[PDB]
RNA sequence: AUAUAUUUUAGUAAUAGAUAAAAAUAUGUACAGUAAAAUUGUAAGGAAAACAAUAAUAACUUUCUC
RNA sequence: GAAAGAAUUAAAUUAAUAUAAUGGUAUAACUGUGCGAUAAUUGUAACACAAACGAGUGAAACAAGUACGUAAGUAUGGCA
């Protein structure tokens, strides 16, 4: 019923001969949504990322300062704000 | 065995006898883990660590002047009261507990230089309780785990049993894993920066959470861990993914200075404060 | 044997063991090994300095502070007052972001609100 | 019957046995003890043969 | 640059080696270590990568530091206070660190370590703290050595004996070994290691080695007996080891006499005590003590008396322990002590 | 009806020897159920943490500072000892052997390895 | 860049610490450590799953420093 | 003035002890870990406790051999 893997016998580690686990770790330069980039290190193999939704344009972080894009595609001869305006009559609800 | 009767003796000199010294059993083990002949041996000091050297340059400064009260003593917390001597039986009795708790509490000192508060520890308990039917999930959730730390996960195994849920005892159920020092600090600004920012209606951390002694805590859903960039990265690899715990462990004396340093650290906080 | 998720666990597994993916240990000359301790060591020294340094940069802050506060309380009891209130839900502003290893693109924001 | 006796005779042939209690699909029970005939701690095996509750030989060598 | 100069500074503080000490300096990791001494191993040999730029600039920090520290020792007046500066200025040196450590400390050669120096003398305090030091205590208390004899040691000085002229062999007894009569027939050899800040030329040590456990069946208990006992030696950091050829006839208040135990006596311990002569003020040169010959005694010894008439503090201690064997009655022949006894199996 | 009509004998376990009384190699001080007692000086302890005497002596029950909030119950060698002895004084013993002044016996013992 | 030959790797599997109150070898010995409850919190978690935190530093040694 | 160490004090045996109940146990007898798997060995066992006898219990010591421990030593099954 409970789904394992079934264990080995275990490989003695001798006391002493105990080493700390050093992960291959890859400098990786992450360029947030503005152009800040910061060097993390990370296990993932990737030299370079850049980010979309980050604290630098959130708005939480700064107070201070793809269907949408299918219906824009598909409705762009009408240029769909004035339309808001247009159609928004707040008497009924 | 001719008896159990335990009794060390006592001894004429007051040098201290390390007997591992006196061995030559375990050779490697006389090195310090700090000694590069170790085989336990870790570069510790890689990098400069940037959220510590904000905190150094910055915030530290800005805490002490925060927390600077004019003429402010200790205030003594709840301990094992005596018993007054107005009776024959208080003479070798054990002292009353505590007044409201059961175990003692610790006394909040003023914020001087010394013990201006900063972050200690980082623990990120991650507890799959599907992985009482399937004990790959525990795996899966520990693997996820080091990803996102770059640490080495410690398996948490089911300590208790109990019938309404389905909990065996003594059976590998997610993994932990204690982040310090520059890992922990890296952890965290990936946090502000990458990961919390991505939760669609993140209010904040809570300022009823935390303990009563400088320790503040939040928790993640499945949803929230594909922002990390290590599992981003890989979908396809990562078709499941658990949430997890994480407690913070500041030098704080109480909580609110705790979630004060935080803020320092581009942590936002909502609610109604205690 | 195995199912492709076992498999794939397997695998996971083995990305977190140090099974068969660690170097031979770390053996060096006694030259080497004095002139690797001499930079720990000196190193490690001139870490306990900068320590120092900030330390008593604090302790002076803090000896100021008071000085301050002393002076507040002697003169103008309403501003020492003032000055000496609980900050107990006291946030950093979300502005004072932790320094990044290489600049944005727009340095300084001139307009605000 | 869930423990049963058996009687390990030594293995330096003096003659010398002694006799010890086991479980009923316990495996073989091997022990060197002394033997006074030859002054000496020897092995000691069991004489009679038994059923034994089979164990699965543990595969250290990574198999498939 | 303090650390290459050498007009006011020992000649120890550098290394003797000068290949290795080209090694050290370099401006590029292009040469090849010399502790390696096969080609092949060389060639296989890679040192880790930076290392020179680093370990120069470490240099640097640490000389600046050591020079920094010479010129507060200098001004100093006192002498402990001086001498912990020294030691302060060039224990982070890396030539000395290396003469320490990877040469012998018991058998010093002056040229790599000496002891006449504060810094080295340190190491060597350090280095006995950390293993030897200790041993010697767990000796000492397990053994009932300590209470039996003398309430309590504080170690200050390193004691080695060996055993030369009985046998042939080399070698330096650890404490709380079993040595046959053979080994422990001819005399031993000290050697007092100090290790504190001395007065060289007043200060005179004494050496008594004592056996607590030979049997008294009047008393149906033990008594003492002083089997060697030597006083009014003279001791140097580098010149300390006690032999026949520095003490004279007249520093011998008790010659020895060897460990002969007895057929089921049982194990007799001989721990060796060493203690450095009370000082007295102006007075030039080394100030002797008499003892009266008569009144201690060989074959009963209070030990602690003793101490106590002539102002005496234990700095330093090691033991042996003999019990019978074949050869105890030849060496009573030879020495001319008589048949000597032989006790019941049972302790009825 | 049932009745409970079952229950063991008292185990003897006072104190079989005394304050002041003359002991002899093996006798039992004391029988006991755990430590109430502890082996003090020439002294040994069983399997049933029986004290029993190592050597002849007088049996005295005495404190230790050394092992606060603990009884002990020890044999001095002599009556004119107290128990609890001085710490940096030296251990009184017992030879308890005697020598061979018959030549034969010596001689055989001196055979015998 | 590609072909053949000869090898080498991939059997991918957990402990990395003298591990320390999940479960597992219940007798020896050597070395080392301290439990529990209750309380305050924290993603699903709820009275009840897991993880964190919760008595006092006078004196002493070493290190850096005014 | 700070960091690190050694730790000490207070509390605790309410957990835990293969198993009842009681006594004992942090100096841990509880727990972890290395080695081991030997002492869950062989002949004599005085002397005690208990005790009508039959039995029962603790056990120094002597001798043979073994395991762990740097050593001191410890182990003749299990805290009782
Ligand atoms: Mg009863
Ligand atoms: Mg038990
Ligand atoms: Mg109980
Ligand atoms: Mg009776
Ligand atoms: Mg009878
Ligand atoms: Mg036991």
């Amino acid at each position: 019923t409970r789904i394992t893997l079934p264990r080995r016998p275990a490989k003695k580690i001798q006391l002493g001969k105990s080493r700390p686990a050093i992960y291959h770790q890859f400098n990786v330069k992450m360029e947030l949504s503005d152009g800040s980039v910061v060097i993390r290190r990370s296990q993932y193999p990737k030299g370079e990322i850049r980010l979309i939704q980050d604290q630098r344009n959130n708005p939480l972080w700064n107070p201070s300062r793809g269907s949408l894009d299918r219906f824009n595609k598909r409705y762009s001869s009408l240029f769909s704000t004035v339309e808001l305006s247009e159609e928004n009559k707040k008497k009924t609800q | 065995p001719k008896s159990a009767c335990s009794l060390v003796k006592p001894v004429h000199h007051l040098v201290k006898i390390d007997k591992s010294k006196l061995s030559p059993r375990f050779p490697e083990l006389k090195y310090d883990k700090s000694d590069i002949r170790s085989p336990g041996f870790k570069p510790k000091d890689t990098h400069a660590d940037r959220l510590n050297d904000h905190y150094l340059n910055t915030l530290q400064s800005d805490l002490l002047l925060i927390n600077y009260s004019h003429n402010a003593a200790v205030v003594k917390g709840l301990k094992q009261r005596a018993w007054s001597g107005d009776s024959p039986y208080h003479l070798n009795r054990p002292p009353k507990n505590p007044r409201g708790s059961k175990a003692q509490l610790p006394d909040i000192h003023p914020i001087k230089w010394s013990n201006i508060p900063g972050l200690e520890s980082v623990v990120i308990n991650c507890f799959v309780r599907e992985a009482r039917e399937n004990q790959l999930l525990a795996i899966t959730a520990a693997l996820q785990l080091q990803q996102i730390t770059g640490c080495k996960p410690h398996p948490i195994f089911s300590k208790n049993d109990v019938p309404t849920w389905k909990l065996r005892k003594g059976h590998q159920m997610g993994a932990k894993v204690e982040l310090k020092g520059k890992e922990m600090s890296q952890f965290l600004s990936t946090l502000t920066e990458i990961v919390l920012p991505r939760i669609r209606e993140y209010k904040g951390i809570s300022n009823q959470s935390g303990n009563r002694f400088g320790g503040i805590s939040f928790g993640l859903t499945a949803e929230d861990i594909k922002f990390f960039p290590e599992i981003d990265a890989n979908q396809d690899s990562w078709p499941k993914t658990f949430g997890m715990h994480i407690n913070i462990n500041t030098s704080a004396q109480l909580d609110y200075q705790a979630r004060t340093l935080l803020s320092g650290f581009q942590f936002p906080f909502f609610g109604e404060e205690k | 044997s195995l199912s492709p998720l076992a498999q794939r666990v397997v695998t996971q597994l083995s990305v977190m063991s140090a099974s068969r993916k660690q170097p031979k240990l770390l053996k060096l000359a006694r030259e080497d090994l004095i002139k690797h301790q001499t930079i720990e060591k000196c190193w490690s020294i001139y870490q306990q300095q900068q320590r120092e340094r900030r330390n008593l940069q604090l302790e002076l802050q803090y000896k100021s502070i008071e000085r301050s506060m002393n002076l507040l309380q002697e003169l103008s009891p309403r501003l020492f007052e003032a000055a000496n209130a609980s900050e107990k839900g006291k946030r950093f502003p979300m502005e004072m972001k932790v320094p990044t290893d290489f600049p944005p693109n727009t340095l300084w924001h001139y307009n605000f609100r | 019957s869930k423990n049963s006796v058996i009687k390990l005779l030594s293995t330096a042939a003096s003659g010398y046995s002694r006799y010890i209690s086991i479980k009923k699909g316990a495996p073989l029970v091997t022990q060197v003890r002394y033997d006074p005939v030859v002054k000496r701690h020897v092995l000691f095996k069991e004489a009679k043969k038994r059923k034994v509750a089979e164990r699965k030989p543990l595969d250290f060598l990574r198999t498939a | 640059h303090i650390w290459s100069d050498f007009t006011t500074r020992p000649s120890s503080l550098s290394i003797q080696s000068s290949k290795v000490k080209n090694y050290l300096f370099q401006k590029k990791a292009s040469l090849d270590p010399p502790s390696i001494s096969r080609r092949s191993n060389r060639i296989k040999y890679s040192p880790p990568e930076h290392i020179d730029e680093i370990f120069r600039m470490s240099y640097d920090f640490l000389e600046q530091r050591s020079s920094k520290f010479y010129e507060l020792a200098n001004k100093t007046k006192n002498p402990l206070k001086k001498d912990a500066l020294l030691i302060k200025a060039e224990i982070n040196n890396p030539e000395v660190q290396y003469n320490f450590q990877f040469n012998n400390k018991l058998n010093n050669v002056k040229d790599i370590i000496d002891y006449d120096v504060p810094v080295y003398r340190h190491l060597g305090k350090q280095h006995w703290e950390s293993y030897g030091q200790m041993l010697l205590m767990q000796r000492l208390e397990t053994l009932a050595a300590i209470p039996d004899t003398l309430p309590t040691l504080v170690p200050r000085a390193e004691v080695n004996i060996k055993f030369p002229f009985s046998t042939g062999v080399n070698k330096w007894i650890e404490p709380g070994e079993f040595l046959s009569s053979n080994v422990t027939s001819m005399r031993p050899i000290f050697k007092i290691q100090e290790y504190e800040l001395v007065n060289v030329e007043k200060q005179l040590y004494t050496v008594l080695i004592v056996n607590p456990d030979v049997p008294d069946l009047s008393n149906d208990s033990f008594k003492t007996a002083l089997c060697y006992g030597l006083v009014n030696i003279n001791l140097t950091y580098n010149d300390n080891l006690i032999d026949p050829r520095k003490f004279h006839s007249s520093n011998i208040i008790a010659d020895y006499l060897p460990p002969v135990p007895e057929k089921n006596a049982g194990k007799q311990r001989f721990v060796v005590w060493v203690f450095r002569q009370p000082l007295i003020e102006d007075k030039q040169g080394p100030n002797m003590l008499e003892i009266d010959r008569k009144e201690l005694s060989r074959d009963d010894f209070d030990i602690r008396q003793f101490t106590k008439k002539y102002n005496l503090t234990a700095i330093g201690a090691h033991i042996w322990r003999s019990e019978w064997d074949a050869k105890v009655a030849a060496v009573r022949e030879k020495y001319g002590l008589p048949p000597g006894r032989v006790f019941s199996r049972v302790r009825r | 009806s049932r009745t409970s009509m079952k229950d063991s004998a008292g185990r003897r376990l006072g104190p079989k020897k005394y304050e002041g009384q003359d002991v002899s190699t093996g006798e039992i001080i004391m029988r006991q159920r755990g430590t109430k007692f502890y082996p003090g000086e020439n002294v040994g302890i069983g399997k049933d943490h029986s004290i029993f005497a190592l050597e002849p002596g007088v049996v005295r029950y005495y404190l230790d500072p050394f092992h606060p909030k603990r009884k002990f119950i020890g044999v001095a060698l002599r009556r004119d000892l107290k128990l609890p002895s001085p710490h940096f004084e030296p251990t009184v013993r017992r030879f308890g052997r005697f020598e061979l002044t018959n030549k034969r016996a010596a001689y055989k013992e001196e055979n015998s390895i």
